[PDB]
């Protein structure tokens, strides 16, 4: 009926970093908060130990998204999937131009939010 | 009279952060009222 | 690995109706807790 | 210090359709709900009479949006602004085809939500 230690979530972490007594009375509820790169998408950010001795929870976080970085002068900013954490955008230059810098950038953890890994390249000539 | 410039994407992000803010408001109200 | 098909627009709509649902939840919880 | 009758809002209506006593003690709060075509965008859907004898409120509703109606076989569905209440989309057919039906459709009040005023045309020949 009782739980062992909770499973680790890829999207959130426990709020108290307490002793984590390896055993928990049935009915215990543990509070979580979103990891960097994630934002809350549900009202209940808990894990609860049910009568079967198992931890129950929803995926209560989703990816943060980066702001669109704007236009590339004489080139193109291409979205491949979206601007969410982990996603990549691609850069190219128009016919009469050379691309100097990176052809890609990725939404990554930055500060306490999310930002682009690489600066926009330049299209020159 | 201007088509949303695919900044559909920025709007989706803002809407999701605003939901998250609502969720915080919801349990912060629900905590101290209990 | 598929670019959102400008159904960015449908997603924006869903997100707005979901916020509205949160707002209803918020005052329905706030009413009966007062 | 006291209020007269509240102003009519284009986006919401009062909840009780009571006598509407033309005068209201300062501090009175009146509850509103969104009109057809609109959805809630704020937690406080009230008008309140302040100490100056004036009704105070936020725009607590926004437009509902219609779902995208999908593809036009051998033609094109063009968004002009968005798919919000009051907005119009446009239809055209490819070179080898005649458009039979309407060249436009509008997001309008339908049932208890919002839907397209005109059905999709056909592209024929």
């Amino acid at each position: 009926s009782n739980c062992g230690p909770p499973p680790t979530l890829s999207f959130a972490a426990p709020m108290d970093i307490t002793l984590t007594e390896t055993r928990f009375k049935t009915g215990t509820t543990l509070k979580y908060t979103c990891l960097p790169g994630y934002v809350r998408s549900h009202s209940t950010q808990t894990l609860t130990c049910n009568s079967d001795g198992e931890w129950v929870y929803n995926t209560f976080c989703i990816y943060k998204r980066c702001r669109h970085p704007g236009e590339l002068r004489n080139g193109q900013v291409e979205i491949k999937t979206d601007l969410s954490f982990g996603s990549q955008i691609e850069f190219s230059c128009s016919e009469g131009f050379f691309l100097i810098g990176s052809t890609t950038s990725r939404c990554e953890v930055q500060d306490r939010g999310v930002g682009w890994s690489h600066p926009l390249p330049q299209c020159e000539i | 009279a201007k088509l949303s410039e695919a900044e559909l994407h920025d709007k989706i992000a803002a809407l999701e952060e605003e939901k998250a803010e609502l969720f915080e408001k919801l349990d912060k109200v629900e905590e101290e009222h209990k």
